[PDB]
């Protein structure tokens, strides 16, 4: 995943 | 709220 | 990251659709919603994610996290605010 | 947003900007009231970042944008940073916001309030627009 | 840390526990001194959240460690939220440290210092041992 | 999250050898390490990554971010001090 | 990725 | 700095 951010 | 004074277009 | 606001109408996702996606992740203080040809991406995080009900706008979610290349095909995850306003009203009375 | 449009200036009249002291957009984040916004927790804002508020246009200098200072930050005790888990903090700020056309609250929901899967909503912000 | 070891007990008398209000680690941070602590900008820390220092097992009681309050956090103007880049700030401790055995400094880097790929280091923290 | 403080040695990356698995997120503020057996991971963040310089040790590296998994043949991603340290010199200094 | 975190 | 009273075994 990967933070929005 | 919620109720802006410039309605959004979409 | 664009200079005027950007918009974009996409789809909710059930917890258990969104679990086909993300897996264990997903957590009850966690709503889905895209995975339609749009996407929230860096820089959206905290942001607002609103429904029309009775007229109104109603925040229901606060822009979280999602893929990392930010792909239109799959869901990004947003903060299930109706599980965190209890929160807020406890927060906004005491302060 | 990836393959969004460009929205009505002001239309979203509750969106903010979260930027930091070297003038930085780094998270949006929306007014609950004149002076409470709501952001997620992640963002990790602190008391030197500020709120801009009526702004449509980042690249503008000629709007009569909001810039208010924040006085205490509110991150949610159950935020779970190793899952982004309650992902939410309130900002409490000390200059309290003049609402008007372009700038005014979104409504909060009751914890009872059921969101459908199907359901169209919107998101907004000055996120990617292409990764 | 996936595939490490368990530390002798003060044997990094510099890694302290920062931990939000619920008694929960989110984060680990490094003391460069008595009054300042170095972390991950990333970690969002605010001025409600604590550093705990002389801790070594966090279900143990019987501990001499030093809970030490934030009296204000230093995020780096140049941290990019976006990539993550330039992901440090420093938290300065409104009860200042006291050093002893198991309570102490790491040392800091010239900007000068050149560190070569290849060259054996560590890392240490309560981080997931497994996902 | 394990009890009792944990502990790994690792060795250092070059930018260019990190950047095959991370291509261009990888950024001159970045220093890699790992790959090796064994990788930093959720809750680290912002701990330290030290190598010994004259007997001293040194911080060199404070845990950020990498692998989703914390898979240990993949290399973790932390802040490269020597590009800080900087900031923190003056930071201390006017504070 | 992800965030360490 | 740098030098722990307790020596780290690896
Ligand atoms: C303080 C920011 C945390 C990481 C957001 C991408
Ligand atoms: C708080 C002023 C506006 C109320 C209706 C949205
Ligand atoms: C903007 C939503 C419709 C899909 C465009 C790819
Ligand atoms: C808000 C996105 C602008 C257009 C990207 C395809
Ligand atoms: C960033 C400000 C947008 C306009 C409404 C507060
Ligand atoms: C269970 C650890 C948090 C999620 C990392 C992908
Ligand atoms: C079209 C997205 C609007 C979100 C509320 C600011
Ligand atoms: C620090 C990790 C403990 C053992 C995991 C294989
Ligand atoms: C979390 C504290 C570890 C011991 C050295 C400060
Ligand atoms: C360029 C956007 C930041 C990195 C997201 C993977
Ligand atoms: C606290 C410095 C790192 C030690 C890892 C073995
Ligand atoms: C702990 C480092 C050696 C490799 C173990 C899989
Ligand atoms: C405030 C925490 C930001 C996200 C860390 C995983
Ligand atoms: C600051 C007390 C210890 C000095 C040597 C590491």
């Amino acid at each position: 995943p990967g933070a929005y951010d | 709220c919620g109720v802006p004074a410039i309605q959004p277009v979409l | 990251t664009p200079d005027r606001l950007q918009q974009a109408s996409l789809p909710l996702l059930s917890n258990t659709n969104c679990k086909k996606y993300w897996g264990t992740k997903i957590k009850d203080a966690m709503i889905c919603a895209g995975a339609s040809g749009v996407s929230s991406c860096m820089g959206d995080s905290g942001g607002p994610l609103v429904c029309k009900k009775n007229g109104a706008w109603t925040l229901v979610g606060i822009v979280s996290w999602g893929s990392s290349t930010c792909s239109t095909s799959t869901p990004g995850v947003y903060a299930r605010v109706t599980a965190l306003v209890n929160w807020v009203q406890q927060t906004l009375a005491a302060n | 947003i990836v393959n969004g449009e460009e929205a009505v200036p002001g239309s979203w009249p509750w969106q903010v900007s979260l930027q930091d002291k070297t003038g930085f957009h780094f998270c949006g984040g929306s007014l609950i009231n004149e002076n409470w916004v709501v952001t997620a927790a992640h963002c990790g804002v602190t008391t030197s970042d500020v709120v801009v508020a009526g702004e449509f246009d980042q690249g503008s200098s000629s709007e009569k944008i909001q810039k208010l200072k924040i006085a205490k930050v509110f991150k949610n005790s159950k935020y779970n940073s190793l899952t982004i888990n309650n992902d939410i903090t309130l900002l409490k700020l000390s200059t309290a916001a003049s609402f008007s056309q372009t700038v005014s609250a979104v409504c909060l929901p009751s914890a009872s309030d059921d969101f459908a899967a199907g359901t169209t909503c919107v998101t907004t912000g000055w996120g990617l627009t292409r990764y």
